[PDB]
């Protein structure tokens, strides 16, 4: 029988290239623009990925759409943190193999202020020495981190699916012997990082929503992101979001 | 309406 985490591991999507021509100089506008086009391709891959997570397709189609709309930024930022954490010990952002933002590229105007919220994720993964298995359980949990004010059409089932992946995160923590007040502290620490993603996403979405809405900025978003953003902007103004937390 | 997202969930793959 295959374990649940091994099933999350085989569906881990391939690395996408940004298509960034480095023979041309950098600019903040050029990088932000390239990243949005990459972001849309990465979100399309996250849809294919979500559909293969055991249990996810059993939710009402409207709930599948809802979870993907609420969590896309959280999934994008968490996965970027992982790639950055695995790339080097240095303070870099590995957006793609052809677009790595080093300390020299961070000197670009307004670059550091958007990049620091993203650098926090890899910093926490380095500091907590997060494993591949813990990451895979945590990333699936980030997909199930927000729900509508009045919940989902398959809420009962969602709470069951969510519980299963919380238990799965527990199993990965224990697999790193370990035991026992040491384990409770690992669960505390990792679920605290999961909770802080809501704050990371809030900062990322402020940039995202502003650059989308202000057409004088000339910052393009592909169909995939434009659609999700158009749908999500009113949901953040009508309080139609219940951000799930492990620690109150 | 989330046309692309619905399409990607409804399509095969
Ligand atoms: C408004 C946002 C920043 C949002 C934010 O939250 N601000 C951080 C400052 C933090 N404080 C603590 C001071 C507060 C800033 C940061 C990067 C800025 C773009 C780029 O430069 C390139 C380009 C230059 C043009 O000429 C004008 C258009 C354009 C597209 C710019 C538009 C806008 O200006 C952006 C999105
Ligand atoms: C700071 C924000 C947050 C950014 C996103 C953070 C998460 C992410 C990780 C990636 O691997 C590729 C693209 C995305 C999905 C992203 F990097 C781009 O889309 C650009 C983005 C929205 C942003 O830079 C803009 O608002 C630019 O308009």
């Amino acid at each position: 029988t295959p374990t649940l985490v091994s099933l999350l591991e085989v569906i881990e999507p391939e690395v996408l290239y940004a298509g960034y021509d480095s023979s041309v100089p950098d600019s903040t506008w050029r990088i932000m623009t390239t990243l949005n086009m990459l972001g849309g391709r990465q979100v399309i891959a996250a849809v294919k990925w979500a559909k293969a997570i055991p249990g996810f397709r059993n939710l009402h189609l409207d709930d599948q759409m809802t979870l993907l709309q609420y969590s896309w930024m959280s999934l994008m930022a968490f996965a970027l943190g992982w790639r950055s954490y695995r790339q080097s010990s240095a303070n870099l952002l590995c957006f793609a193999p052809d677009l790595i933002i080093n300390e020299q590229r961070m000197t670009l105007p307004d670059m550091y202020d958007q990049c620091k919220h993203m650098l926090y994720v890899s910093s926490e993964l380095h500091r907590l020495q997060v494993s591949y298995e813990e990451y895979l359980c945590m990333k699936t949990l980030l997909l199930l981190s927000s729900v509508p004010k009045d919940g989902l059409k398959s809420q009962e089932l969602f709470d069951e699916i969510r519980m299963t992946y919380i238990k799965e995160l527990g199993k990965a923590i224990v697999k790193r012997e370990g035991n026992s007040s040491q384990n409770w502290q690992r669960f505390y620490q990792l679920t605290k990082l999961l909770d802080s993603m809501h704050e990371v996403v809030e900062n990322l979405l402020n940039y995202c929503f502003q650059t989308f809405l202000d057409k004088t900025m000339s910052i393009e978003f592909p169909e995939m992101l434009a659609e999700i953003i158009t749908n999500q902007i009113p949901k953040y103004s009508n309080g139609n979001i219940k951000k799930l937390l492990f620690h109150q | 309406e989330n046309a692309l997202l619905r399409y990607l969930l409804d399509k095969d793959d």
